[PDB]
C-alpha cells in the first residue's frame, strides 16, 4: 500500500506521498513519484492498483493541458476535482474500472488553497486534511489533535513530520523517504524531502 | 514604367514626342543583359530581368502599341528561362516568364513586324536548349492562330514557319518532336497551313527509314540518326491525320494505313502511332457510318484489328 | 453529334433492349494481347502473348496461377483482372480447406459470373472490363472456359480473345478436330501457331513474348517464361 | 486541385505572418490587423501554442483555422500520452498537413484555406521551423513567411538571415520586426510577437515589450544615416 | 527465472538464465531470453514467455516503422510507454509479462520495468522473474555507478549463478548483453558448469 | 491546339465504344507532369535519382525528399506532389514490417509493390513510384503506374519528359553496366532534360547494392560525384 497525506492552509496547501514503488515481497523503486502536475497550481495524487494510476493520472493530466491551452487559463481546482469525479465514476460500471484513490490540491487566485479526497468508488470530498492508505488509519488522529484551521507552513511541515515519525514507528511497511511538495498562490514549490 | 513609355507611339501623323522613348531604354536594358543572354553580374542580370519582365506584362494590355521592334530581342532570354510545364516549384520567375510569353504571343503585329519575329523564332530555335525549342513551338501556336490572317496575306512566313515547323519535327528531343507535331496538327487544322504532295512525300521518306539493328555489346547516350527520322516521319503522318479529328478526307485512309504498317515499330515510334490512332478514333466514332464510306474493306478491317491500346490494358 | 442518351450508365437500358454500356466493355478485351486456350483429351494449355512498354520493360503477366489444377489468362483491364484473381483464389483456397477438395472448373466460373453479373445491375459500379480464358483439369477432364464483361460464359474446345483473336479461332476451328487426340507438344504446336496467326508478319514469335501455360492429369498448372518455353517454341515450323 | 486554388488566393488575401529560427530561440510575428471602433481585440489571435514546446501562426479563415488548431492540440495531447514525450515539430506539421488533403465532413474545400507556420523546440531540443500549404505539402525553413506579402518579405529575409543576425537573440528578435515593418505600414501596435526561448513556455511581448525593440531597430535605422 | 539487468556509467547491463520450464519439466535450456528487438534497443522475457515474446516483436514493428516515418531512432521510455498501452489494453485478461526495456537515447541509457499488471518505471537497477530475489541480493551488494565493465560483467555472472544456484525454474546458461551508446553486443554466453567451476575455488 | 473533345470522355466510370476509358486516361496524363526520375537496374546494384526543384535557400533541403526509404534494403522514388504519394509510403512500410512480423522475412520487391498497386485499386491516385531495392534474387526496379501497374524495368525514367530520358536510357544501358557507370549515365541524362547546371542542392541521388543498405548520398559524396563528370 502507499501512503498519501494533505493538509489545507489558510494560504497553502500541503501534500505528501510516499515514493516507494513494489512488487509483491520486493521494493522496485525507493524513488517513484505519486504526484502529477495537472497544472500550475494544482497537483494531483493517486495511489491504487498498478498501471490504472498512471494512465487515469496521464489521462486527466492531459485533459487539463488541453482545456489550458485550448482556452488561455488554467481550471479551477474544483473543476479539476469534479472532471476527475466525473471520468472515474463513468469508469466504475464500464467494463474496465480504474481502482485509484486521490487527493486533488490546488490553489485558486479567487477561492485560494483547497483539498479533496476521491475514493476508488469515485464519491468526492473537500476537508481540511486527508489522507489515504493504510497510514491514513494511524496519522488521521494525530492531524485530528494538532490540526488548526490557521496553521502557519512551517508549523504544517513539523505535523507532517510527527504524522511520518508515526508511520515509521507502528506502521509495518516500510516507508523510509516521502516527497513533499507545497501549493502556494505563487505556485507548486518543492521542499526538502522528509527521510528517516 | 509603362506609364512613362505610353507617351511614345506609332499612331498616324506622331510626332517624335519628347517624352521617354521605349527603344533607347530597351537598348540599355538589353545592353547590361547581354552577359545573361560575371557570377555576379548574373545575378543582377536575373533581377533586372525580373523587373522588365514585369513591366513586359504590364505593358501588355495597356501599349498603344505592342511589340516594339527592340523589345522583340529579348524573346530569346525570355524563351530559354522559360518552364515547358506549369508547376510551382520553378521559384517564379520562370511562371512570370510563361506567362509573359503567353501575353505578348497574345499580341497583333504590324505586317512589317512578322517577319522579324519569324526570324527571332527562327534564331531562337536552333538554340541548343531544347526547353527554347518548345516554347519557341507553343508561342508560335498561340501567335500564329492570333494574327493568323496577317501571316496568312504573307507567303514568305507561311514559307519560313512550314520550314521551321518540319525542321523541328525532325529534332534530336522527343518533348520538341511530339510539340512539333502538335503545333504541326493545328496549323493543319486551322488551313493557315496546308498539307500536300511535297509535305506527304517528306514524310513518307523519313518514314521508310531502316533502323541499324545492331549495337556495341562491349562497350554514345545519345539516340541517334535512323530512328528520329522514323519518328519525325510517323510524326508527320500523325499530325496529318489529327489534322481533321471530326471529318475524315479522301488521304486519311491511305495515310491511316502508312501508320498502322509502322505500329510494331520500335519506341518511341510505337506509343506516338499508338496515341495518334486512338485519338483517331475516338474523335471519328461520332460519325462511323458517314467515315467508313471513305474506306475501303481491306483499310477498315486492318484499322479494327490494331492495338493501340496503353500498357494498363493487360 | 450523334450522342446517344442511353449509354451514359449500363442501369440504362435503350428501346433497342440493350444495354451499350456492356456492349463497349465487351469491346474493351479486344483492346488487350491475344491470348489463346486450347485443350486435348487429357490436357489443357493456354498460349498468350505478352507484350511490353518498353524494351528495357520486362513483359506483362499474362498468365495466373489461380490454383494447382486452373490457369488463366487475363485480357482487358488489369485491375479487374486483379480482382477476380484474388476473388478466384480466395475461392479454391476456401474449397480446398472445407472440403479437402479441388474446386470445379465450372463451379468456379458460375461464381466469377455471378460477382460480374452485380456491377452490371447497380448505378455507379462500372463492369469488370476484363475477359479471361479459364483452363484446368479436374475429374471430368480438361476444360476451356471464356468470360467475358458482360458475365456470360462459355465451354469451348479452343478460343481466341484480344486483338486480332479471329484468324486464330479459324485455324483452331480449322483444326479443333485434330487438337482432341494430339499429345501435349503438337497442342502446344497448335497453339503456338494459332497465336502466330493473329501476329504482324513483321512480329515473330519469340522466347520473351511467348507465354505457355500448361495443365495436364498428373501435371499441375505450369507457366514456362522465356527459357522454359523454348523447347515448344523451336520445333514450329517456319510461318507461310 | 481547384478547391487549392481558392484556398490559395484565400490565405494571399490574410493577414502576414513570419517565423524565425535561432540556436536557443525561435520567434513568431503576426501583424494585427485593425479591427473596427467598437470590437475586442482579445478575441483574434492569430497566434495558437499547440503545446508547451510548439507555436503556432496561421494566414486565411479563422474559423477553418479555429478546427485545426482545436484538432492539432488534441492530438498533439494524444501523442504525449501515448509516447511519454513531446510532440516534435515536424509531427504535428505532418498531421495538420494530413488533415487538409481528410477533409471536411461533406468534402467541401479540402483544402482547409490556411497555410500556417508551425515553429517549436525539439525534445532534444534543436529548434524547428515549418510551414504547411492548403495543399498538404510542408517545408522546414531557417525563416519563412506568409500571408499578404510574404513574397517581399522572403526577399528581405534572404539577404537579412545570417549567422550575425541570429548570433545575438534579442537580434533574432529585431529581425523579425523589420520583416513585419516592411509588409505593415502601421510600424507600431499593429503587429503580435511570440517567441518560446529554448526550454520555456511561450511568453507573448507586451505592447511596450515590443514598443522598445521597434525603437531600437528605429534608433539603428537612425545610426545608419 | 532470472533476469536482471542495471546501468551503469559505461551503459545498460541484461543477463539472463536461459532455463524455460513448462511445471517441473524443462522444455528447454538453450532458449534465448533477452529479445533483440532492433539493433539498438533490447527486451527482456519473463512470466509467459510466448505472450512477451509476441508483444516484443510487435513492440519491435511500431518501432521501425516509427524510425522510417520520423527518420529517427525512438526513445526508449516511449517503446515501453507504447507496451504498457498494449498489455494495458488486455489487463485482466490473464496475459502474463514482465519485461525490461534497454536501450541508449538521447536522454542517456534507458532502463524501463514493465509488467502485465500495468507498471511502468525507470529505476537503476531491475530483476524480474522467479530468482529475482536472489539476484537482486547480490547485484544491490555489488552495484555501483562507477563499476568497470569487467567487473559488471563479472557481478551479472555471480547473480545469475546465484539466483539458479537457489532457484529450480532458473538455469541453463547465463546470456550476457552490454548496451553500448552505439548499439548493443553479446558479449559473452557461459554454460552454469563453468560457472560454477570458477567460482568454486 | 484547338479544343479537341468527344462525348464519352469526362466519365468517370464509363467505357467509350472503343473500350478505353479515357477520363482515367487523361488522368494519369497529368499525372506524368512530375519531376523527373530515373532509375537503372544492375547487377552491382540500383541507382535512382530525381531533381529537387527548391524554390527558395531558406527551406530545409532535407524537408523536401523526392526519395524515401520503405526498408533498409528497399528505395521508392516519386514524380508528383510527395502528399498524394505519402499514403502509398505509409502502406509500403506498414507492409513490409507485416511481413517481416509475419515471416520473419524480407520482403521482395515485388511484392512490396504488388501491395501497393493493391491498395492502389482497393481511384488514379496521382502518383508513379519507381521502386528500388536488392532481393534475394538480386537488385530490381519495378516501376509502379499511376494506373496501378506494376513491371520489372532493366531501367525507367519517370515525370515530366521520361519518354525523352527512357530513349536516352536505351541507348546508354548495357547488363554488363556497373552502378558507379550507371550514375554517371544517370546524372548526364539529368543533366539534359533539366538544362541546368547540376549541383548538390537541385538534385537527389541514391542506391541499394547487396552489401550495404538504402543510402542517400550525403551533400560531400554527391559533390565529389558531380565533379568526376
Amino acid at each position: 500500500m502507499e501512503y498519501l497525506i494533505g493538509i489545507q492552509g489558510p494560504d497553502y496547501v500541503l501534500v505528501a506521498s510516499d515514493r516507494v514503488a513494489a512488487s509483491n515481497i520486493v521494493q522496485m523503486k525507493d524513488d517513484h513519484d505519486k504526484m502529477f502536475k495537472m497544472s500550475e497550481k494544482i497537483l494531483l495524487l493517486c495511489v491504487g492498483e498498478a498501471g490504472d494510476t498512471v494512465q487515469f493520472a496521464e489521462y486527466i493530466q492531459k485533459n487539463v493541458q488541453l482545456y489550458k491551452m485550448r482556452n488561455g487559463y488554467e481550471l479551477s481546482p474544483t473543476a479539476a476535482a469534479n472532471f476527475t469525479r466525473r471520468n472515474l465514476a463513468d469508469c466504475l460500471r464500464s467494463r474496465t474500472p480504474y481502482h485509484v484513490n486521490l487527493l486533488l490540491a490546488g490553489y485558486d487566485e479567487h477561492e485560494g488553497p483547497a483539498l479533496y479526497y476521491m475514493d476508488y468508488l469515485a464519491a468526492l470530498a473537500k476537508a481540511p486534511f486527508a489522507a489515504h492508505g493504510y497510514g491514513a488509519f494511524l496519522t488521521l488522529s494525530i492531524l485530528d489533535r494538532y490540526y488548526t484551521p490557521t496553521i502557519s507552513r512551517e508549523r504544517a511541515v513539523e505535523l507532517l513530520r510527527k504524522c511520518l515519525e508515526e508511520l515509521q514507528k507502528r506502521f509495518i511497511l516500510n516507508l523510509p523517504t516521502f516527497s513533499v511538495r507545497i501549493i502556494d498562490k505563487n505556485g507548486i514549490h518543492d521542499l526538502d524531502n522528509i527521510s528517516f | 514604367l509603362t506609364y512613362i513609355f505610353m507617351i511614345d507611339v506609332s499612331l498616324p501623323n506622331t510626332t517624335p514626342t519628347i517624352s521617354p522613348h521605349v527603344p533607347e531604354f530597351t537598348a540599355r536594358i538589353l545592353e547590361k543583359l547581354k552577359p545573361l543572354m560575371e557570377e555576379d553580374e548574373r545575378t543582377q542580370g536575373i533581377k533586372l530581368l525580373k523587373t522588365i519582365l514585369k513591366w513586359l506584362m504590364a505593358s501588355a494590355g495597356r501599349s498603344f502599341s505592342t511589340a516594339v521592334t527592340e523589345q522583340l530581342q529579348l524573346l530569346p532570354l525570355f524563351f530559354k528561362i522559360a518552364p515547358v510545364e506549369n508547376d510551382n516549384s520553378y521559384d517564379e520567375l520562370k511562371r512570370d516568364a510563361k506567362l509573359c510569353l503567353s501575353l505578348m504571343s497574345q499580341g497583333l503585329l504590324y505586317p512589317h513586324q512578322v517577319p522579324l519575329v519569324l526570324q527571332v523564332l527562327k534564331q531562337t530555335a536552333r538554340s541548343s536548349s531544347w526547353h527554347a525549342r518548345y516554347t519557341v513551338l507553343t508561342y508560335l501556336q498561340t501567335m500564329v492562330f492570333y494574327n493568323l490572317f496577317i501571316f496568312l496575306n504573307n507567303e514568305d512566313a507561311v514559307k519560313d514557319i512550314r520550314w521551321l515547323v518540319i525542321s523541328l519535327l525532325e529534332d534530336e528531343q522527343l518533348e520538341v518532336r511530339e510539340m512539333a507535331a502538335t503545333t504541326l496538327s493545328g496549323l493543319l487544322q486551322c488551313n493557315f497551313l496546308t498539307m500536300d504532295s511535297p509535305m506527304q512525300i517528306h514524310f513518307e521518306q523519313l518514314c521508310k527509314t531502316k533502323l541499324p539493328k545492331k549495337r556495341k555489346r562491349d562497350p554514345d547516350t545519345i539516340p541517334s540518326a535512323e530512328l528520329v527520322k522514323r519518328h519525325a516521319g510517323v510524326l508527320g503522318l500523325g499530325a496529318c491525320v489529327l489534322s481533321s479529328p471530326y471529318d475524315v478526307p479522301t488521304w486519311m485512309p491511305q495515310l491511316l494505313m502508312n501508320l498502322s504498317a509502322h505500329l510494331n515499330d520500335p519506341q518511341p515510334i510505337e506509343m506516338t502511332v499508338k496515341k495518334t490512332l486512338s485519338n483517331f478514333r475516338r474523335t471519328h466514332h461520332d460519325n462511323w457510318q458517314e467515315h467508313k464510306q471513305q474506306f475501303t474493306d481491306d483499310q477498315l478491317l486492318v484499322l479494327t484489328d490494331l492495338l493501340v491500346s496503353p500498357c494498363y490494358y493487360a | 453529334m450523334f450522342r446517344n442518351q442511353y449509354d451514359n450508365d449500363v442501369t440504362v437500358w435503350s428501346p433497342q433492349g440493350r444495354i451499350h454500356q456492356i456492349e463497349y466493355a465487351m469491346e474493351a478485351v479486344k483492346q488487350g494481347s491475344a491470348t489463346v486456350g486450347l485443350k486435348s483429351k487429357t490436357h489443357a494449355v493456354l498460349v498468350a502473348l505478352k507484350r511490353a512498354q518498353s524494351e528495357l520493360a520486362a513483359h506483362q503477366k499474362k498468365i495466373l496461377h489461380v490454383d494447382n489444377h486452373i490457369g488463366i489468362s487475363i485480357a482487358g483491364l488489369t485491375a479487374d483482372a486483379r480482382l477476380l484473381c484474388n476473388f478466384m483464389r480466395q475461392e479454391c483456397l476456401d474449397s480446398r480447406f472445407v472440403f479437402d477438395r479441388p474446386l470445379p472448373v465450372s463451379r468456379l466460373v458460375s461464381l466469377i459470373g455471378s460477382k460480374t453479373q452485380i456491377p452490371t445491375q447497380r448505378y455507379g459500379r462500372r463492369p469488370y472490363g476484363v475477359g479471361l480464358l479459364i483452363a484446368g483439369y479436374d475429374d471430368m477432364g480438361p476444360h476451356i472456359f471464356q468470360t467475358c464483361p458482360s458475365a456470360n460464359y462459355f465451354d469451348c474446345r479452343a478460343m481466341s480473345i484480344g486483338a486480332r483473336s479471329q484468324s486464330a479461332r479459324t485455324y483452331l476451328e480449322r483444326h479443333m478436330s485434330e487438337f482432341m487426340e494430339c499429345n501435349l507438344n503438337e497442342l502446344v504446336k497448335h497453339g503456338l501457331r494459332a497465336l502466330r496467326e493473329t501476329l504482324p508478319a513483321e512480329q515473330d514469335l519469340t522466347t520473351k513474348n511467348v507465354s505457355i501455360g500448361i495443365v495436364g492429369k498428373d501435371l499441375e498448372f505450369t507457366i514456362y517464361d522465356d527459357d522454359d518455353v523454348s523447347p515448344f517454341l523451336e520445333g514450329l515450323e517456319e510461318r507461310p | 486541385l481547384f478547391q487549392v486554388e481558392y484556398a490559395q488566393e484565400a490565405v494571399k488575401k490574410g493577414s502576414t505572418a513570419v517565423g524565425v529560427r535561432g540556436r536557443d530561440i525561435v520567434v513568431l510575428g503576426v501583424e494585427k490587423k485593425s479591427v473596427a471602433k467598437l470590437q475586442d481585440e482579445r478575441t483574434v489571435r492569430k497566434i495558437c501554442a499547440l503545446d508547451d514546446n510548439v507555436c503556432m501562426a496561421f494566414a486565411g479563415l479563422t474559423a477553418d483555422a479555429r478546427i485545426v488548431i482545436n484538432r492539432a492540440r488534441v492530438e498533439c495531447q494524444s501523442h504525449r500520452l501515448t509516447v511519454e514525450d513531446p510532440v516534435t515539430v515536424e509531427y504535428i506539421t505532418r498531421y495538420i498537413a494530413s488533415l487538409k488533403q481528410r477533409y471536411t465532413q461533406s468534402n467541401g474545400r479540402r483544402p482547409f484555406g490556411i497555410s500556417a507556420l508551425i515553429v517549436g523546440f525539439d525534445f532534444d531540443g534543436t529548434p524547428r521551423l515549418y510551414q504547411t500549404d492548403p495543399s498538404g505539402t510542408y517545408h522546414a525553413w531557417k525563416a519563412n513567411a506568409i500571408g499578404r506579402g510574404a513574397k517581399s518579405v522572403r526577399e528581405f529575409l534572404e539577404k537579412n538571415y545570417t549567422d550575425e543576425a541570429i548570433e545575438t537573440d534579442d537580434l533574432t528578435i529585431k529581425l523579425v520586426i523589420k520583416a513585419l515593418l516592411e509588409v505593415v505600414q502601421s510600424g507600431g501596435k499593429n503587429i503580435e510577437l511570440a517567441v518560446m526561448r529554448r526550454d520555456q513556455s511561450l511568453k507573448i511581448l507586451n505592447p511596450e515589450e515590443i514598443e522598445k525593440y521597434v525603437a531600437e531597430i528605429e534608433k539603428e535605422k537612425e545610426e545608419n544615416e | 527465472t532470472t533476469t536482471l539487468a542495471f546501468k551503469f556509467r559505461h551503459g545498460v547491463i541484461v543477463a539472463a538464465d536461459s532455463r524455460a520450464t513448462a511445471g517441473a519439466y524443462i522444455a528447454s535450456q538453450t532458449v534465448k531470453k533477452v529479445i533483440e528487438i532492433n539493433p539498438y534497443l533490447l527486451g527482456t522475457m519473463a512470466g509467459g514467455a510466448a505472450d512477451c515474446s509476441f508483444w516484443e516483436r510487435l513492440l519491435a514493428r511500431q518501432c521501425r516503422i516509427y524510425e522510417l516515418r520520423n527518420k529517427e531512432r525512438i526513445s526508449v521510455a516511449a517503446a515501453s510507454k507504447l507496451l504498457a498501452n498494449m498489455v494495458y489494453q488486455y489487463k485482466g485478461m490473464g496475459l502474463s509479462m514482465g519485461t525490461m526495456i534497454c536501450g541508449w537515447d538521447k536522454r542517456g541509457p534507458g532502463l524501463y520495468y514493465v509488467d502485465s499488471e500495468g507498471n511502468r518505471i525507470s529505476g537503476a537497477t531491475f530483476s524480474v522473474g522467479s530468482g529475482s530475489v536472489y539476484a537482486y541480493g547480490v547485484m544491490d551488494r555489488g552495484y555501483s555507478y562507477d563499476l568497470e565493465v569487467e567487473q559488471a560483467y563479472d557481478l551479472a555472472r555471480r547473480a545469475i549463478y546465484q539466483a539458479t544456484y537457489r532457484d529450480a525454474y532458473s538455469g541453463g546458461a547465463v546470456n550476457l548483453y552490454h548496451v553500448r551508446e552505439d548499439g548493443w553486443i553479446r558479449v559473452s554466453s557461459d554454460n552454469v558448469a563453468d560457472l560454477h567451476e570458477k567460482y568454486s575455488g | 491546339m484547338f479544343l479537341t473533345r468527344s462525348e464519352y470522355d469526362r466519365g468517370v466510370n464509363t467505357f467509350s465504344p472503343e473500350g478505353r476509358l479515357f477520363q482515367v486516361e487523361y488522368a494519369i496524363e497529368a499525372i506524368k507532369l512530375g519531376s523527373t526520375a530515373i532509375g537503372i537496374q544492375t547487377s552491382e546494384g540500383v541507382c535512382l535519382a530525381v531533381e529537387k526543384r527548391i524554390t527558395s535557400p531558406l527551406m530545409e533541403p532535407s524537408s523536401i525528399e523526392k526519395i524515401v526509404e520503405i526498408d533498409a534494403h528497399i528505395g521508392c522514388a516519386m514524380s508528383g506532389l510527395i502528399a498524394d504519394a505519402k499514403t502509398l509510403i505509409d502502406k509500403a512500410r506498414v507492409e513490409t514490417q507485416n511481413h517481416w512480423f509475419t515471416y520473419n522475412e524480407t520482403m521482395t520487391v515485388e511484392s512490396v509493390t504488388q501491395a501497393v498497386s493493391n491498395l492502389a485499386l482497393q481511384r488514379p491516385f496521382g502518383v508513379a513510384l519507381l521502386f528500388g531495392g536488392v532481393d534475394e534474387k538480386g537488385p530490381q526496379l519495378f516501376h509502379m503506374d499511376p494506373s496501378g501497374t506494376f513491371v520489372q524495368c532493366d531501367a525507367r525514367a519517370i515525370g515530366s519528359a521520361s519518354e525523352g530520358a527512357q530513349s536516352s536510357l536505351q541507348e546508354v544501358y548495357h547488363k554488363s553496366m556497373t552502378l558507379k557507370e550507371a550514375i554517371k549515365s544517370s546524372l548526364i541524362i539529368l543533366k539534359q532534360v533539366m538544362e541546368e547546371k547540376l549541383n548538390a542542392t537541385n538534385i537527389e541521388l541514391a542506391t541499394v547494392q547487396p552489401g550495404q543498405n538504402f543510402h542517400m548520398f550525403t551533400k560531400e559524396e554527391l559533390e565529389e560525384v558531380i565533379k568526376d563528370i
